[PDB]
């Protein structure tokens, strides 16, 4: 009864299998087969080790003319008898292998035999559902799509904590392929009971936008199930959507509002103390609003930004620049909202008429209004205690209600990670932002740590729901960068913040100290000298007008000369390098900050160019001093108003300033900057990772929201899939390997070229 | 009336398997395994 010998053989065989398995994960199959061929020299091999040996080998052949060799290798073994439980997984693998080629008339019975064993394999249902998914490409077969979602729902019953978000994305995407009959919704409701509600926390906004639309009442069962377990995660979005519908309909009973009200009433009976506490917190946030000094100042900054966009459009034309009707209405709104002694001075000074035919006479005046309003509001108080103007917020402890940190339900995790509320700090600060001065409060949890949070009062809710969807898309793709090795070595992560929407006009965002932008760095350096910050912009516009005043059209050469003049006089090439040298006296800290800056910049540039993101303004890029991580505020999709082409026609691929290029080094712009983009490109291009399903779901409601704003058929589906194919077309154009290295080197070489930067909006600040 | 927080089904056996492994080691007098169900 020898036991030590068999344990050593079992341990040795497991080590060989593990070493062979990890070699396959490295992307090399030829060397893995040689390692897996070493087991043949051992005369005594257990049965279970042999099954793992052939399971790894068939996976190596699947990843690697040679298809005949892989087909005939599985028939040599598996001769007499195997046990029941391992006679189910590799039937699915060979069925998938047969489905990889045109032989599909005999693979249907292969999938049936694989699933018939014990009906609890995630893999067996996944590939069978995926095999059915390939069928839907042609011959729609409307009454068969209920079978596909049936397979996905069964596969989601056992798969937990991993590889489950992609399956729910497929269910949501296939739900929007419904005709007038409601048979698809009936199939979902009857076949979804049993799955845990923890997997529905990552698609809350997707469920909301389907509930608002037509024939969406049957989806209310899933919302009630989620709210019965987690009331906080599905409370704020419901209130925000209910208030959004009330406001838009007030300008112009509502079934979507009745559904939201019904959902509210069912969750009132479940933990009413928590709902009452949440109502008190929301109702006590009305005292954090700013005065009219900042509201007028913030509106003027938005108007000045709009004027710059309008002025850039009138480039190459005459110097007339007739006032657009949109700007005329904005001026009219300013008079209405402003018209005890300074409140009527603007009416008769310069706002009696919005301008007859001049546009440069308005931008040049608003410059000094900002200066007057900036120096006047420098005496504004910064401090105010919580013991006044509010009582419930000040007198709050953990004994009242079970309130958690706002934002803990964005991404489910296997661990709990639930930080509670202990006491609101009686200490708040006012920080000057690029447009307003928002208030930041400090919240301390039960663990003793203090978590600051910033209170925003951003208007224009229409251009605000497309700013969180892109952040949610980035948060979904973040875990996908850890399953590989090339992306793991460079420590790549998107550094997404935490944003919680409470009300359509006010919402809470995560803020940290020592988080300044690149434009603010220029302001500090420019204020040290004896010049104003808006010199390069004014010099660009007026000098070009004088050149055009001679009747000569502007050419490329004149743009190059004036761009060099700005770089020679006002902004030197090494402004940022000197700022970081003096800020960080330690050599080790400077290296870590610069290395983290390069790593974060590559991910930001990759996201801006590939997925058709918004243009990167210099006031949008934020730099953290404590750690060096980078995050850009409030991304937005680029969709044309005429139609959803999803085209970004810009000269440069992303923002690569000459200041940034020299700041890292001339070596860091080539080696580390391009290697990170290549590594990310391979990770997203792996066929194993499911990327199409996530993109389709995000672009589904993105077009729906766009269609609902500007005036329900197959055209929307075709438009969404056309955009998805464009995304994959650009992804594949920068991830292939051939005799040449890649196409990333070509685009990064033209990004820092002066030819592509001189034809850019001066507000984009190509020089800075 | 002490109670424990437990997540989905998969987390249940992991706690049970960990609890079974811990109690099996430093007793050494018993060797057995008995369990039942009601409902």
């Amino acid at each position: 009864s020898s036991n030590n010998a068999m344990l050593g053989v079992h341990a040795s065989a497991s080590a060989i299998i593990q070493y062979g398995k990890i070699a396959r994960k490295q992307g090399l199959v030829n060397v893995a087969l040689d390692i897996l061929s070493r087991i043949h020299t051992i005369p005594t091999v257990p049965i279970v080790d042999c099954f793992q040996k052939i399971r790894q080998q068939v996976k190596c052949y699947l990843q690697l003319n040679e298809c005949m060799q892989g087909l005939e290798v599985i028939e040599s073994t598996n001769l007499k008898y195997f046990t029941k439980e391992m006679t189910a997984e590799f039937y699915a693998l060979k069925g998938m292998f047969l489905a990889q080629i045109n032989k599909s008339e005999e693979a249907n019975k292969a999938f049936s035999a694989a699933v018939q064993m014990h009906d609890v394999l995630v893999k067996a249902w996944a590939m069978w559902g995926d095999y059915l998914e390939n069928i839907f490409v042609k011959e729609r077969q409307l009454h068969l799509g209920v079978s596909a979602i049936t397979c996905y729902l069964h596969a989601c019953r056992h798969q937990n904590e991993s590889k489950s978000r992609k399956y729910l994305a497929k269910v949501l995407w296939l739900l929007s392929f419904d005709d007038d009959k409601n048979t698809l919704a009936d199939a979902v409701d009857k076949y979804c009971i049993g799955v845990p509600p923890i997997q529905w926390l990552a698609w809350i906004p997707q469920l909301l936008t389907c509930l608002v639309g037509s024939e969406g009442k049957l989806l209310l069962n899933l919302i009630s199930q989620v709210g019965r377990v987690y009331p906080q995660a599905v409370y704020f979005p419901i209130r925000t959507l209910y208030l959004t519908l009330k406001i838009e309909q007030r300008e112009r009973a509502t079934a979507p509002m009745w559904r939201c009200s019904r959902i509210m009433h069912m969750q009132r009976e479940l933990h009413p103390t928590l709902l009452s506490s949440l109502e008190g917190i929301v109702d006590q946030m009305v005292w954090f609003r700013e005065n009219w000094h900042e509201e007028v100042l913030r509106q003027l900054q938005q108007g000045l930004a709009k004027c710059y966009s309008v002025a850039f459009e009138k480039s190459g034309a005459v110097s007339d620049a007739k006032i657009t009707p949109h700007t005329l209405n904005f001026v009219k709104k300013l008079v209405s909202t402003f018209g005890k002694l300074k409140g009527q001075f603007t009416t008769d000074f310069d706002f009696s008429v919005p301008g007859s035919m001049k546009l440069h006479n308005l931008i040049s005046k608003l410059k000094k209004w900002i200066k007057i309003l900036e120096a006047k509001t420098k005496q504004l108080p910064k401090f105010f205690l919580i013991e006044e103007k509010c009582r419930f917020l000040s007198n709050f402890s953990a004994q009242t209600a079970e309130v958690e940190i706002p934002g803990e339900f964005l991404m489910p995790k296997p661990t709990h990670y639930y930080i509670k509320i202990a006491r609101f700090m009686p200490r708040v600060e006012i920080v000057q932002k690029h447009n307003t001065a928002a208030r930041r409060l400090y919240i301390r949890g039960h663990n003793g740590k203090i978590y600051p949070y910033l209170v925003m009062n951003d208007a224009c809710l229409t251009e605000s729901r497309r700013e969180e969807r892109v952040l949610q898309l980035l948060r979904l793709l973040n875990p996908c960068l850890e399953k590989r090795k090339e992306t793991t070595k460079r420590h790549l992560f998107f550094t997404v913040p935490r944003v919680v929407a409470v009300s359509p006009q006010m919402r809470l965002v995560e803020d940290n100290p020592s988080s300044l932008s690149l434009v603010e760095i220029y302001k500090q350096r420019c204020a040290k000298k004896g010049i104003e910050h808006d010199n390069p912009i004014s010099r660009y516009y007026d000098r070009l007008a004088t050149v055009q005043a001679r009747g000569t059209q502007a050419s490329h050469q004149v743009l190059r000369d004036i761009l060099k003049e700005v770089q020679s006089n006002m902004v030197p090439r090494s402004m940022l390098k000197e700022w970081a040298l003096h800020t960080f006296p330690n050599a080790t800290d400077y290296w870590t900050f610069r290395k983290m800056f390069t790593i974060q910049l590559a991910l930001i540039g990759f996201a801006e160019f590939v997925l058709h993101l918004n243009r990167l303004n210099p006031e949008m890029l934020q730099i953290a001093q404590d750690t060096g991580k980078l995050n850009v505020a409030y991304f937005r999709f680029d969709i044309n108003d005429a139609t959803g082409d999803l085209d970004a026609n810009r000269p440069v691929p992303f923002r690569l300033t000459p200041n940034i290029s020299e700041f890292l080094t001339t070596i860091g712009v080539s080696g580390p900057l391009t290697a990170s983009m290549i590594a990310v490109a391979r990770c997203f291009a792996q066929p194993n990772f499911k990327v199409d399903g996530i993109l389709k779901t995000v672009l589904r409601d993105e077009i729906i929201a766009w269609h609902k704003k500007t005036q329900d058929s197959q055209q929307l589906v075709s438009l969404v899939q056309k955009a998805v194919t464009a995304i994959m077309t650009r992804l594949h154009n920068l991830a292939q390997f051939e005799g040449g290295e890649s196409k990333v080197n070509t685009l990064v070489a033209a990004a820092n070229s002066l030819d592509n930067l001189c034809r850019m909006d001066p507000a984009w600040h190509p020089w800075l | 009336s002490n109670w424990f927080i437990i997540g989905s089904k998969t987390d249940a056996e992991r706690v049970v398997n960990q609890y079974q492994e811990l109690v099996q080691n430093e007793a050494k007098c018993p060797v057995k395994m008995s369990h039942s169900s009601s409902g």
